[PDB]
RNA sequence: GGAGCUGUCAACCGAGCGUGGAUCCGAGGAUUUCCGAAUGGGGAAACCCAGCACGAGUGAUGUCGUGCUACCCGCAUCUGAAUAUAUAGGGUGCGGGAGGGAACGCGGGGAAGUGAAACAUCUCAGUACCCGUAGGAGGAGAAAACAAUUGUGAUUCCGCAAGUAGUGGCGAGCGAACGCGGAACAGGCUAAACCGCACGCAUGGGUAACCGGGUAGGGGUUGUGUGUGCGGGGUUGUGGGAGGAUAUGUCUCAGCGCUACCCGGCUGAGAGGCAGUCAGAAAGUGUCGUGGUUAGCGGAAGUGGCCUGGGAUGGUCUGCCGUAGACGGUGAGAGCCCGGUACGCGAAAACCCGGCACCUGCCUAGUAUCAAUUCCCGAGUAGCAGCGGGCCCGUGGAAUCCGCUGUGAAUCCGCCGGGACCACCCGGUAAGCCUAAAUACUCCUCGAUGACCGAUAGCGGAUUAGUACCGUGAGGGAAUGGU
RNA sequence: GGGUGGGGGAGUGAGAAUGCAGGCAUGAGUAGCGACAAGGCAAGUGAGAACCUUGCCCGCCGAAAGACCAAGGGUUCCUGGGCCAGGCCAGUCCGCCCAGGGUGAGUCGGGACCUAAGGCGAGGCCGACAGGCGUAGUCGAUGGACAACGGGUUGAUAUUCCCGUACCCGUGUGUGGGCGAGCGAAGGGGUGACGCAGGAAGGUAGCCGUACCAGUCA
RNA sequence: GUUGAGGCGAAUUCGGUGAUCCUCUGCUGCCAAGAAAAGCCUCUAGCGAGCACACACACGGCCCGUACCCCAAACCGACA
């Protein structure tokens, strides 16, 4: 019945600007959308072992799909874009 | 107020009836009074409305 | 792992299994994100595997086939 | 259960699992975000913000997890404002309620269109609708009943009685009951009179009592009357108990009503008998069923010849089974190919049902007769008057029943009904409650069925279906099946 | 899947209801193709170009036909594809279709702060029931309070990311010396705290020149 | 200089004019006489053996929105 942030943090976004922001040590995860900042700075510090400067959040809507029965919704989904501290290790994402 | 607190009677429903004999609906409200009852003697006073047959009767006390 | 096999497992390595499965589903999660795991039942079967260490765990606590 | 499986639109893949028993079916449990009666507080439902406690986490604030925290009602305890008694209120702890559900029930409120060829009485119709409120049913129900000279004997429901008696601007219409035939049957519990026990109130000290009755003494004021609680007892209409007398009798033991004797009473326990999950009182634990429901299993008999055909399940010769020739599928009409079918088995557990125990409750002291001197039978009720409602009855001479207002009884040598009323006679015992069955209904689950529909039909909905779409909203609401 | 005959039963016969549903005609290759700003050439892409791309000319708006916010919409944004529907023509284009991507806040706009009108409303009062009203309270901005600016960067975000420089609230750890004051948020009081009209004066932004600077030789 | 991206990068003075902006929640005039609450300050009630203050360092700052359209082809008008 005990919680860790292993479920909190639940995958780590793909896609160019991740990859940009990868550059510079910014990292962005697809969280659990009831998360705030605060678990997330927690959890991502206890994860990895890293020191998390900051973590900004941005909750963006599930893309609205047209198909043969009808309009359906995909996930909402919960950014965070996380950056460690100025010097603190880079976390391995294994790729 | 046309509801009794101690018996709980109630507004009777009928008509009332012309010389034409049209009915129109009306009420028999019971005669219902205000007393300042008391539980014990020299008690705190407690506002009911009751019926005139629940003064008659014991029922209350001022 | 099986109910049974995880029986013998007494009170706090059946929760520190469980931690190890939330860290693996982590891992396999990520993987899974980077797409660099072939075998894509595993999630499935790891995420099975925690809810019977939450089950088992549930069982001992509400009163029932406990003991180390 | 036994070899496939990873649901479906819905193919493609991918990746795997499975005789070490998967997928799948039945039952029980675990988890069960947020909203919603929604109930910590707030809110544009599915969102926001907490407090407390206990944990987790930080260097510490941050943060996370889990519980609890609405209001009202009832019960029990603490406190007891103005203000004293006190109460209102407040604190705490237990319980409960709230909301939803297709129909069916009961109580209450209650239209209009319509019909009357107008229309108001009347009808529609106590319908629609609404309010309250259930339950598996409900309501009713144990005679203040009917009936009429012999009578029936709770209620409900069905068929008659009967479109009758009647009732109606006697118009339109409305419309009983008696009684008869059936379904199903079942009856009970509550006050007093009166009696003990405890509490409170009033009265007296040789006035008197009192200390179970009789016999003698002793004690030498805790009796008597009453209101409130607990019990007994009684519960009836041929009216229904005591209180007395007279006989007759107390299953055993221990303790008690001052003492000794006889008798008797009270308690307890044992013993015996009776009943029980119920309306008549109410809960719990084991054991056992030829038990039933929620999976399932076995289950006969053609590779038959020839013909046509892409295919035989068709034709035609033949062979069989049949407690199975239901139905469906299979490449065209299949009992014999498959699922099955007749039939026969089948349940860890859960639930249901029943039994035995265990348990609980009642009885073990009354009975009979005499006599009718005393008391008892449920109140602001009945009755009466007014105004209404409802009954066939539309107020009429208006009986019976119900509501409100006023007035207002009596307890059996009473009171009510028998269609004004009176007398007689007959019937019954109002103003407390409970009560099975026969009756109603089907959101829902199985199993069947159809001289029902077959895609403009049949549900609005075979298809994204209460969807799309339309509307601010309440609401309205499609179309689309076939290689 | 039918025929015939004896019977049985009907959702049993349509041409009309300004009937209903669907399909399809007639009008008709007709009207119209949505402002009176206005297009053109060259080149390109492409199967296909009046409409797409690029360049250049020309014209139009410019108190908007420009740039933004709120409400509202909801992914229409960007990239890469697509081109039989849609766009009043065509389309290689697109706010269309498909896939992937994209929205980063202590300070912005809101909440976690405050209240207005109004709403709900413990208890409560009233009302046959239903319910009405309302106290405490609690909501409720369109108002009050409250701390961030300039620049850069992406295909798509930026007072959010980055750079530079700030400010606000809270928390912990040290050092120094000081006071054994200090905190007071129940309540009181003050402030908050407010209309309309009209200037004037001092200013500033903006604008127009200009010292100066750099480019051009038509 | 695939004319991407780079690297360098001058001068920036003095006037005029001038706001719908600031001083100004001001001033003046007027009558129709112009929110509340929080916040802030202060008082005391109360709390109080520990405090306030400075500086330095190290930290915590939550939730929601943020794309794009806005005299519109993306909003209300069935329509670009
Ligand atoms: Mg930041
Ligand atoms: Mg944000
Ligand atoms: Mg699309
Ligand atoms: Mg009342
Ligand atoms: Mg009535
Ligand atoms: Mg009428
Ligand atoms: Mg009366
Ligand atoms: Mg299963
Ligand atoms: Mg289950
Ligand atoms: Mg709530
Ligand atoms: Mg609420
Ligand atoms: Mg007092
Ligand atoms: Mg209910
Ligand atoms: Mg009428
Ligand atoms: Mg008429
Ligand atoms: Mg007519
Ligand atoms: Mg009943
Ligand atoms: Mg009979
Ligand atoms: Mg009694
Ligand atoms: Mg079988
Ligand atoms: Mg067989
Ligand atoms: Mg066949
Ligand atoms: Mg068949
Ligand atoms: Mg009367
Ligand atoms: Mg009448
Ligand atoms: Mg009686
Ligand atoms: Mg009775
Ligand atoms: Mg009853
Ligand atoms: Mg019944
Ligand atoms: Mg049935
Ligand atoms: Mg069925
Ligand atoms: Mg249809
Ligand atoms: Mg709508
Ligand atoms: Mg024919
Ligand atoms: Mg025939
Ligand atoms: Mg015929
Ligand atoms: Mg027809
Ligand atoms: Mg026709
Ligand atoms: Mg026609
Ligand atoms: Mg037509
Ligand atoms: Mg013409
Ligand atoms: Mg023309
Ligand atoms: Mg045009
Ligand atoms: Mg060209
Ligand atoms: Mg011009
Ligand atoms: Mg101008
Ligand atoms: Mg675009
Ligand atoms: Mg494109
Ligand atoms: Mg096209
Ligand atoms: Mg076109
Ligand atoms: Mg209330
Ligand atoms: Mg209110
Ligand atoms: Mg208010
Ligand atoms: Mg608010
Ligand atoms: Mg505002
Ligand atoms: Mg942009
Ligand atoms: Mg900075
Ligand atoms: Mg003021
Ligand atoms: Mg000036
Ligand atoms: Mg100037
Ligand atoms: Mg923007
Ligand atoms: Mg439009
Ligand atoms: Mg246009
Ligand atoms: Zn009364």
């Amino acid at each position: 019945t005990l919680a860790d942030p292993r479920d909190i943090i639940l995958a780590p976004v793909i896609s160019e600007k991740s990859y940009g922001l990868l550059d510079d040590n910014v990292y962005t995860f697809l969280v659990r959308p009831d998360s705030n900042k605060t678990q997330i700075k927690i959890a991502v510090e206890k994860i990895f072992a890293v020191k998390v400067a900051s973590v900004n959040t941005a909750n963006r809507q599930g893309k609205r799909k047209r198909t043969r029965t009808g309009y359906g919704k995909r996930k909402s989904t919960k950014r965070a874009i996380v950056t460690l501290a100025p010097g603190s290790r880079p976390i391995d994402l294994f790729g | 107020a046309a509801v009794c607190d101690i018996c709980g009677k109630g507004p009777g429903f009928g008509k009332s009836v012309s010389h034409s004999h049209r009915r129109t609906s009306r009420r028999w409200d019971p005669n219902i009074q205000t007393v300042h009852a008391v539980t014990r003697p020299g008690g705190n006073k407690k506002r009911l409305n009751v019926c005139t047959s629940c003064i008659k009767a014991g029922k209350i006390t001022r | 792992v099986s109910p049974g096999e995880l029986r013998e497992l007494t009170d706090e390595e059946l929760a520190e299994r469980l931690r190890e499965s939330k860290e693996e589903l982590f891992n396999l999660r990520f993987q899974m994100a980077t797409g660099q795991l072939n075998n894509n039942r595993r999630l499935r079967t790891v995420r099975q595997e925690i809810a019977r260490i939450y089950t088992v765990l549930r069982e001992r606590e509400l009163g029932l086939a406990t003991g180390p």
